[PDB]
Parts: C-alpha cells; structure tokens; sequence
C-alpha cells in the first residue's frame, strides 16, 4: 500500500510578518523521512528542508522542520513578502515516492466584494449556431465564492465552465469568469439568465441578470 | 554549477508514446541519481521513478508497465519514455537530482487528438448598449482554438490597466479564454476599445471591436 | 567517537534507518559492527587512491570527495571528512543515498558477508529503544 500524505489546512492566509505551521501527516510511520518543498507560481519546487528537520545551506533560515514518524510539521518564522505560493511534503521512506496535497499559504487583506457583470452571446457567436453566456466577478477576497446560473428560474450546472487567475500581484484580490454555453436553439428558447454570486461579504446573493424579451 | 533543462515534444496523440529528454551540464549524469517528477493539474504531484548513477532504475508501480528511464553518457542526457498515453497523462514534467537539490523549469505535454484550429472571436459588451455606473466593464471571448497559447491585447497594448485575463479552460477538446477590461463610463464607447487575438499556431491574429 | 551498540541503535533509529526502503534497524547496526566496530573516525586505505571513512566506511572513489582521489564520482556530494564526525547525520544520509541504487545494502560486502539473510534484529533485540 502507497503511503499516503494529508498535508492541512489545504490553503492558509496569513499576512508578512506572521509567523506559521504546515502539517503533514503520514498514511503509516516514516521516521525523519519527510522532506519539503515551496513551488510559487510559475516555478519549478524548492526543496526547503530535508529529513524533516534538517537545514539546507543556502535556505532562508525562518524556514524550519520537525516532527517524526507520521506527524511532521514545517515552521515558517515571520512569512515574508517572497514566501507565498505553494507547499508539498513528500516522504522517501519507501517506494514508490510520495507527495502530500499540498498546502497554499496566501496573501491575508481585507475582504472586498466582487464586481459582477454579465454578458449575452455575440452576434457573431449567434450566426454561428453558438450561444455563450459570460459573467465576470472581479478582484474579491476572500477566494472562497459560490456563482449560481439561472434560466427562467431554474439553476442550470450542464454546460457551465468556470475559470480563475491566481492572487492578484496588484491588489491580492481574486478574479474569476464563469461561462455558460448552449447552443443557439437552445439560448433563444429561453428569457430570463441569471448569474448569481454569493460572497461572505453579504448575506444576500449579488444578482446579475438580463431577458431576451428585451434589447 | 549543476543544471537541468526538459526537451521534447509538447503534443502527444492518445495511445502513442510521449518522449522527453533531460540535459544535465555543469557536471556528468554519471555524478547522481535522477528523476522524473509530473504534476497534474490541480497541484497533484508524482514522482515517476528515477535511474541510478549506475543504470538501474525505479518506477512508480501505477506506471510500471508503460514508463522506461533511460540515459546516455556520452551525451550527459537521461531520457523518459511513457507509452500508451491517454488525456489523463497530460501535465507538467519535471527532472530533478534524486535529491532535489537540482530542477529543470520543467516542460508541459499536452496529450489530446485535436489538430491546430485558429480561436473564434467573439465581443463581450453590455446588454442593450446601456452603461450604469461611472465604470463599466468590456470583454473579450476567445472560443475554440488548439493548442494553447493565444495573445490577447487591448487596443493595441494601449489600454492595459483595468484588465483581468483569464486562464484558458479545456471545452470539447478545444481552449477557451476570456478577457475582461473595465474602464470608466467617459471612455466607452466614446473612444474604440478592441481586442486584438493572435493565435501563433494557426498563423492568425484578428482584432475585434466591442 | 565508539558508539556503544543500544547507543547507535537509538540514533540510527532516530537517524530514520528502521524500515528505510525495507531494511530494519538491525541490518544497519550490524553493518556498522562489521565495517568499524561503532567508530566514526575509522579510515581504510585501498589499492586505488580511494579511501573507505567513517561508521560505515564509505568510499571515497564514487561516494564523497577528499580531494585527493583519482576518479572521484562524490555521488553523496558531500566532502568524506563529514563521514568522520561525530554526528553521523552525514553518513546516514550518504548511507541513504548508497542503499536508494538497485543493490541496496549489497554495496557493503560485510553486510553480505556476515549481516544479509540472518537473523539481524538480535543486534537491536536488547536495547531499550
């Protein structure tokens, strides 16, 4: 059997300056054979610590590991500026190899809502038998956001395809589209299209919609 | 200084065999052990297998069948070979020194039977023209198109604040992308705003006016 | 420094060695017994200009450097006076290193000689690890 490991919590935000723990917990005992490893976006992984707690020349020193057996646990002292992104822990105990989830460690700010806008099918996409539906919810925070699609009433999940970008570099907000498509039959035997958004910024759901019936 | 660099082709059809080689400069592929790490989307790892100093090897036992570690002194290159790939074998391919103190930048390979097909252009603007607040925001969706990537631009590059340019998603084979740009009511559509699209692949570049 | 037996068994343990790649900690500490009697400052000279240092007398013609070695291959990238502290960090993680090749723990002959196929856990069976 694979060892499996379970790396928690699956995202954290904290803000530079604070300090952190990231665990990792194997499916059975490995001694110190636990290793870590940072990945920033559009990079290749780094490895931080090694054997669990042992330092490597070169490695900022507020990186630290420890732990034994099936609970490991790597310590970020003070998180700076250039420490965010990704984190894996993979063990070497025996084969096959195995990495952890994972664990992303974000930017924290402050919470801000999305701007939400819809978006009916092209013309040009029209006369081409298509029908795309498109809503953008922009730079929000936190990350965790629910988009809900609606046609006359009824939420609809087939045909609906969501996309999002990465912290944003410029304010550390998220951004994200999600797309509804059907075909153009399908689109003009319908009115109402909704785009619902439900944030921990408010209680009640942000509503976007248009009708068919009208300009 | 040691360093790694992945080659190889970035497209692999369905059942056919994906090939990637791993340059080592800066010292000899006799000097370590290395291996060959893949990561899925969704920030899922696995480590492949890797081959001695020696010439021995490790593979992964949910590889075991179609994975072969290969390597070539002269050359200082090792080589991984995975056959009968499906779209699942899709992902990002690392090198690295069994002690992953040494990574190549790591190379993409897509596994999909779709031949080049230039994107579709399609305007994103507000339902009946109208415009509410001070602000308003414009799009751009770039449907259909194989393989990635595309370009997309604002005006020419001339407009490029306010702009959020999303990741293209896998829709029937094909890549969908979509752009937004927000600038303020005084701007649109008092002054043109278009979305230029250049598709590399494909030989083709259009620009649409929202 | 001599190691007393149980005293190795604890830090090999601790090392992470039990179990590393299916080798028990037995098979560690009897390697250690037969190649330098539980001395990380042991030292053998061989035929070639190569030299076997440390707990477990690794050596110095394809595992580490001592800049003194005609074809040296210093696979463990580590210089071989590390091997000789009296932290055997460094030999455990080159030992790690050495037994990850398709032999295993066959590169010590004296493993094979007097350790593989026998009944190793007597070597830690006593300790009160």
């Amino acid at each position: 059997m694979d060892i499996v490991l379970t790396q928690s919590p699956a995202t954290l935000s904290v803000t530079p300056g604070d300090s952190v723990s990231l665990s990792c917990r194997a499916s059975q005992s490995i001694s110190n054979n636990l290793h870590w490893y940072q990945q920033k976006s559009h990079e290749s992984p780094r490895l931080l610590i090694k054997y669990a707690s042992q330092s490597i020349s070169g490695i900022p020193s507020r990186f630290s590991g420890s732990g034994s057996g099936t609970d490991f646990t790597l310590s970020i002292n003070s998180v700076e500026t250039e420490d965010f992104g990704m984190y894996f822990c993979q063990q070497s105990n025996s084969w096959p190899y195995t990495f952890g989830g994972g664990t992303k460690l974000e930017i924290k700010r402050a919470d801000a809502a999305p701007t939400v806008s819809i978006f009916p099918p092209s013309s040009e996409q029209l006369t081409s038998g298509g029908a795309s539906v498109v809503c953008f919810l922009n730079n929000f925070y936190p990350k965790d956001i629910n988009v809900k699609w609606k046609i006359d009433g009824s939420e609809r999940q087939n045909g609906v395809l969501n996309s999002w970008t990465d912290q944003d570099s410029k304010d550390s907000t998220y951004s994200m589209s999600s797309t509804l498509t059907l075909t153009k039959d399908e689109y003009e035997r319908h009115n109402s299209y909704t785009c619902e958004a439900t944030h921990k910024t408010s209680t009640s759901p942000i509503v976007k919609s248009f009708n068919r019936n009208e300009c | 200084e040691v360093q790694l660099q992945e080659s190889g082709p970035s497209l692999v059809k369905p059942s056919q065999t994906l090939s990637l080689t791993c340059s080592v400069t800066g010292d000899s592929v006799t000097s370590d052990l290395w291996s060959w790490i893949r990561k899925f989307p969704g920030n899922k790892l696995e480590y492949m297998g890797y081959i001695s100093y020696s010439g021995s090897t490790y593979y992964h036992p949910s590889l075991k069948s179609r994975i072969s570690i290969t390597r070539d002194t002269s050359k200082n290159q090792y080589y991984l070979q995975l056959n009968s790939v499906t779209t699942e074998d899709t992902a990002t391919y690392y090198c690295a020194s069994w002690g992953g103190d040494v990574w190549g930048a790591g190379t993409t390979v897509t596994v999909s039977s779709a031949k080049t097909t230039a994107p579709s252009v399609y305007p994103l603007a507000p339902v009946c023209g109208d415009t509410t607040g001070s602000s308003v925001t414009l799009g751009c969706l770039v449907k259909g198109y194989f393989p990635e990537p595309v370009t997309l631009t604002w005006n020419s590059g001339s407009l490029s604040s306010g702009v959020h340019t999303f990741p293209a998603v896998l829709q029937s084979d094909l890549y969908t992308l979509s752009s937004s740009v927000t600038v303020t009511s005084s701007t649109w559509p008092s002054q043109s705003i278009t979305c230029n699209v250049a598709h590399p692949a494909s030989s083709t570049k259009v620009d649409k006016k929202i | 420094k001599v190691f007393g037996r149980c005293e190795l068994a604890a830090a090999m343990k601790r090392h992470g060695l039990d179990n590393y790649r299916g080798y028990s900690l037995g098979n560690w500490v009897c390697a250690a017994k037969f190649e330098s009697n539980f001395n990380t400052q042991a030292t053998n000279r061989n035929t070639d200009g190569s030299t076997d240092y440390g707990i477990l007398q690794i050596n110095s013609r394809w595992w580490c450097n001592d800049g003194r070695t005609p074809g040296s291959r210093n696979l463990c990238n580590i210089p071989c006076s590390a091997l000789l502290s009296s932290d055997i960090t460094a030999s455990v993680n080159c030992a790690k290193k050495i037994v990850s090749d398709g032999n295993g723990m066959n590169a010590w002959v004296a493993w094979r000689n007097r350790c593989k196929g026998t009944d190793v856990q007597a070597w830690i069976r006593g300790c009160r690890l």
